[PDB]
């Protein structure tokens, strides 16, 4: 492979430069916007995923599975990341910021909110965020081993350089990884919402894969 | 499957 | 919060619930009846076990209800998978109910159990994870701050265990990650479970107990 | 509320 041969700093580099761009936006109105945005971000996600160390080492069939499984999780952690600085609202696009007064979903809107404020209080860093995202891609459909261990080292590496103590390092790790469970939760609930709106072919094929 | 295509090129 | 890592361990192990039997008659919807019946009966034990989890008592009744509503199936599932270790290819729902391969859910349970096996998961590690799921499942859905400190304290415990196991720090970090990553998949299995459990009601073939329906209606679907 | 009660007990 290749991923396992990367140092912590290289791993961070590879990821930081694989980062997809932040896209701009263009019940029936709001969702048409999210699906349109989501659809366009998917293209960028596919090519970003390939730039994730270890992902290329997967067969096409395995690569398709992880993305079908994790994509909405990928989108959501990104959204929450964009929304840190904007307490109380969600920043899908710089020109698309929505409050809970519009989501009427509202419960999901809240969970994403709480998730963003959690990143804020933890002062989640970009390098930490890129690691977490690569983790969601590799782990969610995993049911990768040694590739995931590597990112762990990378995360600890990042925290250590930040000046954190031995104890602090392992509880921030814990805290961080615990949020993926919630993001898995929001994704599944969201996937149910997407399904009821269906009672683009790509987004439809993505939804069907999950059901 | 579209994902099959996008992942190739 | 005052407890030593070992105190927490010992405290969790003595709080452990019993393994209940099914009504499976190795003679003669069927199995599903066995599952929901068994779960309902385990719930009563889960409640009084949850109150024996450090920090859980400190919460208002209202918060405790929500936490159990959120985590009950995640708790049952991790319990199952723990039992179902050393039972390669089979799920031990009960000492009298050992099965081979909703089949997807079954396969994910199988896969999960297999991981703990190959990881050589230990009983002390198991009770920490379970205590985590209870405190973390619905913390997002000055009382939460209090949950994180307990969560931090349970994390200090896990490490402590791994340090005692002779694992190097890099190893504790990695092992700690693997376990927590596995909780994400247990969340996924739960979500799917709730969905099938929801169909069974509208199916009214499966026999849901009043407590199981109240749990299901909290989760909405 | 069953879950509330049994927790009260
Ligand atoms: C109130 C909560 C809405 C859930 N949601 N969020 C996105 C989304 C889009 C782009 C992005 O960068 C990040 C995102 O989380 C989304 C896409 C399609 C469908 C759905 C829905 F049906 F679940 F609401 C979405
Ligand atoms: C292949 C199994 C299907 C999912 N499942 N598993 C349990 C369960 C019961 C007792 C226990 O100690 C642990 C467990 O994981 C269960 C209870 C009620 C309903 C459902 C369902 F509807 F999701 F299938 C359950």
């Amino acid at each position: 492979s290749l991923a396992l041969s990367l140092t912590a700093d290289q791993m961070v580099s590879a990821l930081l430069d694989a980062e997809p761009p932040i896209l701009y936006s263009e019940e029936a109105s709001m969702m048409g916007l999210l699906t349109n945005l989501a659809d366009r971000e998917l293209v960028h996600m596919i090519n970003w995923a390939k730039r994730v160390p270890g992902f290329v080492d997967l067969t096409l069939h395995d690569q398709v599975h992880l993305l079908e499984c994790a994509w909405l999780e990928i989108l959501m952690i990104g959204l929450v990341w964009r929304s840190m600085e904007h307490p109380g609202k969600l920043l899908f696009a710089p020109n698309l910021l929505l409050d809970r007064n519009q989501g009427k979903m509202v419960e999901i809107f809240d969970m994403l909110l709480a998730t963003s404020s959690r990143f804020r209080m933890m002062n989640l860093q970009g390098e930490e965020f890129v690691c977490l995202k690569s983790i969601i891609l590799l782990n969610s459909g995993v049911y990768i081993h040694r590739v995931l261990d590597k990112i762990t080292d990378t995360l600890i590496h990042l925290m250590a350089k930040a000046g954190l103590t031995l104890q602090q390092q392992h509880q921030r790790l814990a805290q961080l990884l615990l949020i993926l469970s919630h993001i898995r939760h929001m994704s599944n609930k969201g996937m149910e919402h997407l399904y009821s709106m269906k009672c683009s072919d790509l987004l439809l094929e993505m939804l069907d894969a999950h059901r | 499957k579209i994902l099959h295509r996008l992942l190739q090129d």
